């Protein structure tokens, strides 16, 4: 059920693996691209392809049905493909460790994989962690040390975890006093109608709404006031107490400091006023 | 008998 | 109508609106700036053969709301959107870019 | 500041005015939009005829009703053959599902 | 009904392509069809489950490429008329491109602009994100394909045409400015969609070759004009050609190059021949060539080092002219002649510089330096004689002999004088000389009025500060208050308990010590006649009663008065000084007086004694009782019994 390949000699060039295998681990192999053969196996529970030179992931999965845990760290992947997230891999995938890879902008489509429980993205150069990990209800472990993460997603403020590794990342100083005014008054008709649609909390779809609007609705920011905001907002990178998200927080050269930069999105200046009052009072 | 009728004197003044 | 544009909905309703009120949406500004050499015959007709009248009415309503409330610092209220009108009015706002 | 929604059958007009607005300026607005002499059209309010001399101060078109987000509905009917005016057979708007 | 629906591509794209072909060049199309095609594009862009944004983009791009290739082929087939056809199709295509950019607004703003989301910006993926054949605005794409498929394949042919026509213009021919301007600014218009370096394409394709060819052409033109024409008409045609070139540059090129061309149209035909100019300007300024002076000023102000040589040459010319003007001054009126000559030179040369040379500050400074050297022109082994001449001029202006001249012209000549006086390098000598002659005038009362010297000293203070005229300030105040002191003393005389008729009309002048440039005669110990000792002592007590810690001194080489012969049959009015009054008193005491009694009475040294005795003998005042023509210590004298005047 368990096999390990640490050399090309142990890696079969042509013949296929037996069907009795459960955990497959491939490492230290010169695989420029993922072969189509290994995607035909029935019950690869845990699949590991660490220390390979794969730059592009397969477009579509062949026959995998579970793929509970997939690890692809120490690979050569540059950027994932959009289409690969449209498959049933969401249903059973539990983790995705792509640490120390050339992933610079991870696709937001990973939120479609709601069923993961642990993430490891250390030693990468991802510009920022994706936004809707709030969709990841079952996540427990996250680690993105030594990455150039300027600001964490707002959904991250409401996630609950056990341990978090984020030290060694560029964290700019919080600037509540100097907002970025992308907000415009009066509100756009698109913005107002989207606000109403989200307020009524009614179902929608790409067949009923044009796809771009559907997507703007999907990524629509939820303001701190409790009412969402699509556009014409106030974006403020504020420091927050990291120990609430994860019961243990690990940082570097900081004693007694547990601050994490999150980009809060604000519906209106009037709503921003109450949070300013909370900041001044507390 | 001859006498002087007019005289236009000039003088300088300074510290005593 | 050289200074009042006319909007014809799918249902046939005609809405007469200030030019600048209608020009808050990009697509109407493009449509008027169409083939060029416009007649200026006191006639500005743009036929929205794809949107219902009950939505284009709210479109003109929002046009007026945006145009008069611009450059104003008063307590601007939330625009009224009905739950039965949210979807197609939203995608009308998309088609209008406003 | 008052916001009015004139409705004359297959037509609708959005107009801006003030509380001290007279009916004659609305009538000449309808003149400029329909080029039909002003004695043909006469304004209404909920199936009730309204006179030209008065202003909208007591007409009920207050700022709380004549609103940019809900303009006050105003009827209108031109002149038929002779010195007669058509009834207020203005159609309603479509029904959203 | 506005709705995301399955849409067949080809059926909609038929009429869409039809209207796009209709709009791409200027021809009739319905507004209703325009709105319908807006609706069609919206329907194409969003559809379920098959969006057609990419298909629409690709097909539109292919159509645009085909149309621009067809236009390029048609224009290439149009030999001898490439420019005109190119411009016509260019304006048509640019207007059509703007129309499509307006008409594909949903495509641009909702598909193309959403596909530039390459980096991690909350919308990674979910639309074209991979970097491959980057998308751009439909108008931007149309202009890009215009440059790639119409401009570059025609590039070399265009310039040869363009350079031919512009040269044709520079040869006197009149080409159609609209077409040339359109072709030229087409390069800017096409590239307009790039934020950085919008003119870069224009600079590389037309500007640099145009700059080089203009440089070559005007180098040839300058070489010719130097060959067949001399200097004057050379500058004339330089100015004409530069003006015409600037007009042409405004007529054709982009405004950002308007300077460059003329900058490269003067360095090739002025700055490359300033040696011919600098070598000739020296001749012009030393001759009456006004328009030539203006032409070289205009030419040389443009180039870097053109002016300073002309500035130095003009300085030298002005200095030489001033020296020539002041080197032949008639001695009988030398001060006034010198002042008026310097004034005339200054006036003429300031008129020349302001009127012709536009009053350049450097030219004024050179004029000032030249005239400063001129005014202080000192002959070898001689001291600067200018301050003495200026002070003598001021004196002569202020003397009574200025008959027939009122005040107003006196202050006019004053102001005219001040300009020259500013040029003096050593003001102290003039100050001393003018103070001396002002003291002489004030003591002798030889001035027009108080306000004349008031204006004199005030303007001198303006020129050289307060402290320069400080003693000058004190002198006129002291002479003005002389009347006040005289009346105060008269009041005191009327105030004393017993008043004695002195028989003398007494006038006094009390002067500040040190400030007044009058020297006391060293130990002359002149004995004042007894008729005046009473006045001396009463004035002493008056002053020391009215002044604290102040002493008085009396100088008797300037005090004067009136002595009248009345008892005799020859009534004659005589203006007589202190020493001469002592002499007359001695001769009145005894009819025969020898030199010994003169020393006994006057008790002063022999030099002024003998000077005074010749002064009296000059006008035949007294009779020398001896036959000696020289006055020794034993000479005898008597009063003139028989005198007439
Ligand atoms: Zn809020």
């Amino acid at each position: 059920s368990k096999l390990f390949i640490t050399t090309k000699k142990d890696y079969p060039i042509t013949k296929s693996f037996p069907y009795s295998l459960e955990h497959l681990q491939v490492s230290y192999c010169k695989l420029a691209r993922v072969d189509m053969r290994m995607l035909c196996l029935k019950k690869l529970q845990k699949l590991d392809l660490s220390n390979n030179h794969i730059k592009k992931l397969p477009k579509t999965i062949g026959d995998l049905v579970c793929l509970q845990e997939l690890i692809l760290n120490h690979n050569f992947l540059e950027s994932f493909e959009v289409v690969l997230c449209s498959t049933t891999l969401r249903d059973t995938l539990k983790s995705l460790d792509l640490s120390a890879n050339k992933l610079k902008a991870l696709p937001v489509q990973i939120c479609n994989f709601k069923e993961l429980v642990s993430l490891k993205l250390d030693e990468n150069e991802l510009l920022q962690l994706p936004f809707p990990i709030g969709q990841l209800s079952k996540l427990r472990f996250l680690s993105a040390t030594k990455n150039n993460l300027q600001c964490l997603p707002n959904t991250f403020k409401k996630l609950t975890l056990e341990n978090l590794d984020l030290f060694g990342n560029p964290f700019m100083q919080a600037t509540p006093l100097v907002p970025d005014i992308q907000l415009k008054i009066p509100l756009p008709l698109l913005e107002t109608a989207a606000r109403a649609t989200l307020k009524y909390r009614i179902p929608y779809g790409p067949h009923l709404i044009p796809a771009t609007l559907c997507q703007d609705l999907s990524l629509a920011k939820t303001c701190d006031c409790g009412l969402p905001c699509l556009n014409s907002f106030i974006q403020t990178i504020v420091l927050m107490n990291l120990h609430q998200v994860s019961q243990t927080v690990v940082l570097v050269d900081t004693m007694g400091g547990t601050d994490g930069p999150i980009v809060c999105y604000f519906c209106s200046l009037t709503c921003y006023s109450q949070f300013l009052d909370k900041y001044l009072q507390s | 008998r001859f006498e002087v009728k007019k005289w236009n004197a000039v003088a300088l003044w300074a510290w005593d | 109508d050289a200074m009042y544009v006319k909007l014809i909905s799918s249902d046939g309703h005609e809405f007469i609106v200030k030019r600048e009120h209608a020009l808050t949406s990009g697509t109407i500004k493009a449509m008027l700036s169409g083939p060029g050499q416009f007649a200026e015959n006191e006639t500005n007709e743009v036929n929205f053969r794809e949107i219902p009248s009950h939505v284009l009415s709210k479109v003109c309503m929002y046009f007026t709301y945006k145009v008069r409330y611009t450059n104003s610092s008063t307590e601007i209220p939330e625009f009224p959107i009905a739950p039965e009108i949210a979807l197609e009015l939203l995608m009308a706002a998309n088609f209008l870019d406003c | 500041d008052v916001f009015l929604m004139i409705r004359h059958h297959k037509t609708t007009i959005f107009t801006d005015a003030k509380e001290n607005t007279t009916v004659y300026e609305l009538k000449r607005i309808v003149e400029g939009i329909l080029k039909r002499p002003p004695e043909d059209q006469k304004l209404y309010k909920d199936d009730q005829l309204l006179d030209d001399n008065k202003t909208l101060g007591d007409c009920g078109f207050t700022s709380q009703t004549a609103r940019p987000q809900a303009p006050a509905t105003v009827g209108l009917a031109f002149r038929s053959s002779g010195d007669s005016f058509e009834p207020l057979r203005v159609e309603p708007f479509s029904s959203p599902p | 009904s506005l709705k995301p629906r399955v849409v067949d591509f080809d059926e909609t794209w038929n009429k869409l392509l039809t209207t796009i072909k209709a709009v791409v060049m200027l021809d009739y199309v319905e507004r209703a069809t325009w709105n319908d095609r807006f609706s069609d594009i919206y329907a194409l862009c969003v559809a379920y489950p098959e969006p057609l944004g990419e298909r629409l983009y690709t097909e539109t791009k292919i159509f645009l490429e085909n149309h621009v290739q067809q236009l390029h082929t048609r224009v290439l087939d149009s030999a001898e008329q490439v420019l005109v056809m190119y411009f016509r199709y260019w304006e048509e295509y640019s207007r059509g491109a703007d129309y499509m950019d307006c008409l594909y607004r949903y495509l641009n703003t909702q598909y193309i602009k959403k596909n530039k989301l390459t980096e991690a910006d909350l919308q990674y993926g979910y639309g074209g994100v991979d970097m491959n054949e980057p998308l751009m605005e439909i108008g931007e794409l149309a202009l890009d394909l215009w440059r790639k498929l119409m401009i570059e394949p025609l590039q070399d042919t265009l310039l040869i045409m363009l350079l031919r026509e512009i040269k044709r213009d520079r040869c006197g021919e009149d080409p159609n400015q609209k077409v040339i301007h359109g072709v030229i600014n087409s390069f800017v218009h096409v590239e307009q969609y790039k934020k950085k370096f919008p003119l870069k394409f224009y600079q590389e394709i037309f500007e640099s070759p145009f700059l080089a060819e203009t440089g070559e052409y005007y180098k040839q033109e300058a070489s010719n004009l130097l060959q067949e024409s001399n200097c004057s008409q050379y500058m004339e045609k330089i100015l004409g050609r530069l003006k015409d070139e600037e007009i042409r540059c405004r007529k054709y090129l982009h405004p950002s190059s308007y300077n460059k061309v003329i900058h490269e149209c003067q360095q090739r035909m002025v700055a490359d021949h300033l040696q011919f100019l600098h070598a000739e300007c020296h001749n012009i300024i030393r001759q009456e060539r006004r328009n030539d002076m203006a032409n070289m000023y205009t030419l040389l102000r443009a180039v870097s080092s053109g002016l300073p040589h002309m500035i130095q040459e003009l300085q030298n010319h002005i200095h030489d002219e001033g020296l020539r003007a002041i080197s032949n001054l008639s001695q009988e009126n030398m001060p006034t002649q010198f002042v008026e000559s310097v004034l005339e030179v200054h006036s003429k040369f300031v008129q020349l510089v302001n009127c012709v040379l536009n009053g350049d500050q450097h030219f004024m400074s050179a004029l000032d330096k030249a005239l400063t050297c001129v005014v202080n022109y000192r002959e070898p082994k001689s001291v600067c004689k200018a301050p003495e001449l200026l002070a003598k001029y001021c004196d002569n202006m202020l003397k009574k002999s200025a008959k027939g001249m009122t005040e107003n012209e006196v202050e006019d000549k004053l102001t005219s004088f001040i300009t020259v006086f500013k040029y003096i390098d050593d003001k102290d000598v003039f100050q001393k000389f003018y103070a001396r002659m002002l003291a002489k005038r004030l003591i002798h009362g030889l001035s027009m009025s108080m306000d004349s010297e008031e204006t004199m000293i005030n303007k001198l203070k303006q020129a050289c500060g307060y402290e320069f005229t400080s003693k000058l300030h004190r002198m006129y105040t002291d002479m003005s208050v002389s009347a006040d002191l005289n009346n105060k003393f008269n009041n005191f005389i009327k105030s004393q308990d017993t008043v004695i008729d002195l028989g003398i009309s007494f006038q006094i002048y009390v002067l500040q010590a040190g400030a007044w440039p009058l020297t006391q005669a060293p130990s002359s110990t002149f004995a004042i006649p007894q008729e005046l000792e009473k006045s001396v002592q009463m004035f002493e007590l008056f002053y020391n009663q009215h002044f604290s810690g102040r002493k008085l001194t009396w100088l008797h080489y300037l005090c004067t008065g009136e002595v009248k012969m009345n008892y005799l049959c020859k009534p004659y009015v005589a203006m007589v000084t202190t020493y001469q009054m002592a002499v007359l008193l001695a001769f009145n005491n005894s009819e025969i007086i020898t030199y010994k009694e003169l020393q006994d009475s006057t008790q002063m040294n022999e030099k002024e004694l003998t000077k005074t005795i010749k002064s009296l003998l000059d006008v035949k005042m007294i009779n020398h009782d001896s036959d000696k023509e020289d006055i020794e210590g034993e000479s005898t004298f008597s009063l003139n019994m028989n005198f007439s005047s």
